[PDB]
């Protein structure tokens, strides 16, 4: 039960519950998904409906967010009216009524919505693929629903049950006094939730290598190469990262996008090519490949990566900042390949 | 939906004469058919009141 | 009428040099009167199109011949109801004035005979 | 929450903010596509996509520098963001592009392969970012043969048309100093950024002024650009709305907060205490609509735009929609007022108060531009809780009631019905 925080002469406070109940800790396929989907729906006391047209007129809305990791349940709103964000949230966690109907009628709904934007983009099937083979069942679990597996009311109540605790999430308020934060969490039901445990697990994910997958889509092609970054050596990564994805590479403008997954016992890399016709996807990332296996860096963006990653105002908790001033070279060992698209027309694992 | 889309004696008012699709183009000829609609009334409602006198 | 109708009395006209430098001034002439190039129409898009016939060949025009009789058939209108005519430069000319959507016209009214032929066929042993 | 700007050759404009990570600093120029003509239009698009060239931004990025650009209609800028202690190194990169490279970006091997680049960019706009290309036919129909109505990335045929020459004459022409404001966000000090701009003298082209126009003007009228292989119809319509620096400028964006925004497959989205939603949710008349209250220099847009795959019950939609404005004039309800306040305000703050620095230099920049100061959030949530019922009414009555229209759409729109139906419905019958 980890309460931050962080004062300011500004109006706008913003309370968020961090939660580690992502895809990685999941029981059944989705199930976070469905969880996460149903946070701000009705609680024994207040129903989603009270809960908007109150907040409305307060001058504050509500958010809840999925991660590969965590599950956010954010509240922005006017400095202060803080009490009542603290037990709205409070209420959440603790007593959300879990009616069948509701299930039916706005969580199913809003998550096949969710699948059938993602459903549609290349870039993140290839993301899940990434994933999918890199971690075999860690990380690497499916972080929408999809239903390929039964998942019922019940399931999601248990997923719930574990979940959300006092000893598996960490209070944060942003632009809110320490102070009356620390005394309102625990003058909440937030103190009342039965601290159950955290599972962040330390040891490294057991990651493979050398693995790829190849899927059949109508519509853009994307070739991707994903990368399992160990605890210490992903401040380079990082640099490498923004490297490929600035004016001081060469190959930048052969490449859609380029980042690091920072999580809490690892990392993944990845880089995607995308482009309309396959022959103009195969040539280059053919290139990168080429060009990353005879790696060279000489830390030119040292100082650009370190402003980069500085941009990133609402992460004042990363890891570490200092170990991108220490290595500047970059090889390329052994990767993940994921093919999405015109297939038949695409570069396999072996040919790079 | 609008209640002149909804109501059942309304809608056939509005299919008929409110929202009914016309060709952009037609001319003054396609006014007869108002005048005659126009005629018949016309007729109905001075043969009833002369009736009332007729004998 | 059929197309296959008009065609055949057409064709034959157009074969003999008798009939063909007789009749096509004429026609030349009728096409000049009625009106329809000044209004950006081609002959085509005059044809009456509720029939199936119509609706087969219509379906089966390629996109960019479809996209095009769809303006030239909302200008006219729009041009008959202010009661004007194009300007001079925007009427049709006779070398645009083709038969683009005659092939399709006959080859539908052929399947369709054909299929009323084999409906309707007799047996002989 | 300090606004300082002083004025010694040039006009300084800061925004100190103690934690913040980063600086940001950059010129913005009194002049963007407003500025522009028929047939030069796009130049600024263009101006701004060197800028952010692979050869400058990589001279950028060697020191650890990081470009933006952003070309709006009534103004430009220039911003280069950068750790705060390296807020002199910023000022070095962007004297050193307008006045020493001010004709190493404009070479000819530079040139065509930007604007090949903003041409596949401008192209790629118009063929699949329907909601934005709507709305951009809107400002151009309702403002026409106006400034206003001039698109931000210009059009294709006058971008590849423009040569080297016409980014010159239009550098030279408004990239002037008493066109100018030097604007600084981040953390960095007001005093601390004055001097080392105090420190560098020449005036280059100083006493110069930007050529003159005409005043910009509303006319009730349509675009209709039907597509019926699109799979939705996008529209937005939109009454001649309030300018920058208006006594109305803040009811008329509480009036568009009261109608607010949409998403149909957002189960917190469908339970707004907006009345409006009672009738598009039966039959499910839009997938989303969004109002807005759009304020430029000499004049702004207020309606609505809206995304629907119910093609055949459009008219209901704008129906619907138009009632509801209606209300504005004769019974809006005070509590309808006072939730559009409370979340005016928290809208108001998002936006002024966010961790990027970037988006407070164009928030910072814009203003002092036109009005030679900035108000302060806390100033404008004063003027916000006093606006009563009355108010919006006396607006209403002035803008929205029985006024001309402005529409623009695109996708499957047959079922939109004509302009008079539409222009109809601003009103309501009465004895
Ligand atoms: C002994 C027997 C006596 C004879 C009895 C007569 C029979 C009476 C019974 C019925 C009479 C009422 C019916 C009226 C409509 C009949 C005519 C008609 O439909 O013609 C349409 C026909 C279609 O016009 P259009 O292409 O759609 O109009 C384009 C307009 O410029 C589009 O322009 P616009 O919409 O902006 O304005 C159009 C026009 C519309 O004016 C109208 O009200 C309708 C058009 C009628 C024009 C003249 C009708 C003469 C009827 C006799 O308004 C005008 O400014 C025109 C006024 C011209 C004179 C009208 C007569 C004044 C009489 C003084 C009393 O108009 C004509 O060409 C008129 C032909 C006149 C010969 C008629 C032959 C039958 C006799
Ligand atoms: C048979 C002989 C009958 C002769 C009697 C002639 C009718 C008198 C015409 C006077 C028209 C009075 C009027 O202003 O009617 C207005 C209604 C309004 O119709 P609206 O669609 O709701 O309004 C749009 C135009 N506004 C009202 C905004 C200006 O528009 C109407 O409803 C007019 C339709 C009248 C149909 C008769
Ligand atoms: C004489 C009118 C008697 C109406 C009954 C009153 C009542 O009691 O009407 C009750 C209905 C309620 O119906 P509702 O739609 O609200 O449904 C209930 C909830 N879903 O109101 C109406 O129909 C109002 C309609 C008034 C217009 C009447 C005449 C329209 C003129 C053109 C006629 C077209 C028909 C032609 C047929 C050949
Ligand atoms: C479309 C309908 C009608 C037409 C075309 C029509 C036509 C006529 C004609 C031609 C006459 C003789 C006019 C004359 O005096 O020279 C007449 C007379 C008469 N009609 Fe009709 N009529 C119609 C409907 C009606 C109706 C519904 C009534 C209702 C009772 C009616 C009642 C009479 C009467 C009472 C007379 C005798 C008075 C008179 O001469 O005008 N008519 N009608
Ligand atoms: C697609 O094309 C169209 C189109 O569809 C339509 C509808 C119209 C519009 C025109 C019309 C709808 C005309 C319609 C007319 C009729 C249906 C007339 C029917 C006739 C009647 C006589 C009605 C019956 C009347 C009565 C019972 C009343 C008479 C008696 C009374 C008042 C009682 C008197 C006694 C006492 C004691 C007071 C168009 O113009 C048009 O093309 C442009």
């Amino acid at each position: 039960l980890t309460v931050s925080a962080r004062d300011a002469p500004t109006k706008i406070s913003t309370l968020a519950v961090k939660v580690h109940g992502g895809s990685r800790y999941a029981t059944k396929d989705g199930v976070a998904h469905l969880l996460n989907r149903f946070n701000f729906q009705n609680t024994n006391t207040r129903s989603a409906l009270k809960l908007v047209r109150e907040s409305e007129l307060l001058g504050g809305t509500f958010k809840s967010t999925l991660d590969r990791e965590y599950i956010t349940l954010k509240a922005t709103f006017l400095k202060d009216d803080l009490p009542y964000y603290v037990n709205a949230l409070a209420d959440v966690l603790y007593k959300t009524a879990f009616k069948p109907h509701e299930l039916t009628e706005s969580v199913l709904p809003a998550a096949r919505y969710d699948y059938a934007v993602a459903e549609q983009c290349p870039v993140k099937s290839a993301e899940d693929q990434l994933y999918a083979i890199t971690f075999r069942k860690g990380l690497g679990n499916p972080l929408l629903y999809d239903g390929v597996e039964r998942v019922s009311l019940q399931d999601i109540k248990d997923f719930a049950d574990k979940v959300y605790t006092k000893e598996n999430l960490e209070v944060s308020g942003e632009n809110v006094v320490e102070a009356d934060l620390k005394r309102f969490v625990d003058e909440s039901l937030l103190s009342t939730l039965p601290a159950g445990k955290s599972l962040v697990s330390k040891s490294e994910p057991k990651f493979f290598l050398g693995e790829e997958n190849r899927v059949r889509f109508i519509g853009d092609s994307v070739a991707a190469i994903g990368i399992p970054v160990n605890k210490a050596s992903l401040a380079q990564y990082e640099v490498l990262a923004n490297y490929l994805t600035s004016a001081l590479s060469e190959l930048s403008g052969l490449i859609s996008s380029a980042k690091l997954d920072k999580f809490t016992d690892g990392g993944l890399f990845t880089l995607f090519v995308r482009d309309q016709d396959s022959a103009v996807v195969s040539s280059n990332i053919k290139k990168i490949v080429a060009d990353l296996k005879k790696g060279k860096d000489l830390s030119p963006a040292i100082n650009y990566t370190k402003l980069k990653n500085a941009v990133q105002n609402e992460s004042v908790s990363s890891p570490i900042e200092l170990n991108f001033d220490a290595v500047k070279d970059f090889k390329l060992g052994k990767f993940n390949y994921v093919a999405v698209g015109d297939v038949s027309n695409l570069p396999y694992l072996d040919e790079l | 939906m609008a209640f002149r889309k909804s109501n059942v004696y309304l809608s056939l008012v509005n299919s008929y004469i409110i929202d009914s699709p016309q060709p952009s183009s037609i001319n003054y000829w396609w006014n007869m058919g108002s005048l005659l609609g126009l005629c018949l009334v016309i007729q109905i409602v001075t043969g009833i009141f002369m009736a009332m006198h007729y004998s | 009428q059929s197309f296959t109708s008009i065609a055949r009395i057409g064709d034959y006209i157009l074969k003999s040099p008798v009939l063909s430098k007789l009749c096509v001034p004429v026609a030349n002439q009728f096409i000049n009167l009625a009106g329809y190039k000044k209004l950006g129409l081609k002959f085509d898009d005059l044809i009456a199109e509720e029939n199936p016939i119509m609706q087969t060949a219509l379906r089966r025009l390629p996109e960019d011949e479809s996209y095009a009789r769809a303006y030239r058939i909302i200008r006219a209108h729009q041009t008959e109801l202010t009661h004007h005519l194009l300007p001079r430069n925007e009427w049709i000319k006779a070398q645009e004035d083709v038969p683009y959507l005659l092939p399709y016209i006959l080859e539908a009214e052929a399947a369709a005979k054909e299929k009323d032929e084999l409906d309707n066929i007799e047996v002989s042993k | 929450a300090e606004v300082t700007q002083l004025s010694n050759g040039i006009v300084v404009a800061t925004e100190h903010n103690p934690s913040a990570h980063t600086a940001s600093v950059g010129v913005v120029f009194g002049s963007g596509a407003a500025n522009e003509n028929p047939y030069n239009n796009g130049v600024s698009n263009l101006w701004k996509n060197i800028f952010l060239s692979k050869e400058n931004s990589a001279v950028a990025a060697k020191e650890g520098l990081a470009l933006s650009s952003n070309i709006s209609r009534d103004f430009q800028s220039y911003i280069v963001s950068s750790l705060p202690g390296s807020t002199d190194k910023s000022l070095d990169f962007l004297n050193q592009s307008f006045i020493q490279q001010k004709a190493n970006l404009l070479s000819s091997s530079n040139f065509e392969a930007t604007k090949k680049s903003v041409l596949k960019q401008v192209q790629d706009f118009e063929d699949n970012d329907h909601p934005n290309r709507v709305l951009e036919h809107l400002h151009s129909t309702a403002f026409q043969n106006t400034p206003l109505s001039l698109p931000t990335r210009g059009t294709l045929e006058s971008l590849e048309n423009l040569v080297v020459a016409d980014l010159e004459s239009f550098a030279n022409n408004h990239f002037l100093n008493s066109n100018a404001v030097v604007v600084g966000t981040g953390n960095i000090k007001h005093e601390d950024l004055v001097n080392s701009i105090e420190s560098k003298n020449l005036s280059l082209q100083t006493g110069t002024k930007p050529v003159l126009k005409k005043k910009a003007a509303f006319l009730g009228s349509e675009v209709r650009l039907r597509d019926d292989t699109l799979p939705k119809a996008w529209i937005s319509l939109a009454v001649e709305g309030e300018p920058v620096n208006s006594p109305n400028y803040f009811v008329a964006k509480l009036a568009a907060q009261i109608f607010g925004s949409y998403n149909a497959f957002e189960p917190a989205s469908r339970l707004q205490g907006i009345k409006l939603l009672d009738n598009i949710q039966e039959y499910q008349l839009c997938d989303n609509f969004n109002h807005f209250s759009l304020s430029y220099k000499d004049s702004g847009l207020w309606g609505f735009s809206t995304a629907t795959r119910n093609v055949t019950m459009i008219d209901d939609l704008i129906h619907f929609t138009l009632k509801q404005w209606n209300r504005l004039t004769i019974s809006v309800t005070d509590t309808e007022v006072e939730r559009a306040k409370s979340l005016l305000k928290l809208q108001l703050g998002q936006l002024y108060e966010s961790g990027n620095p970037v988006n407070d230099a164009n928030l910072l920049g814009a203003e002092v531009l036109i009005k030679g100061s900035k108000l302060s959030l806390g100033e404008a949530f004063k003027k916000i809780d006093a606006i009563t019922v009355k108010d919006v009414k006396a607006w209403a009555g002035k803008r929205l009631w029985d006024q001309d229209i402005a529409i623009a759409g695109t996708g499957q729109i047959e079922g939109l019905l004509d302009y008079m139906r539409i222009r109809s419905d601003m009103s309501m019958m009465r004895w």
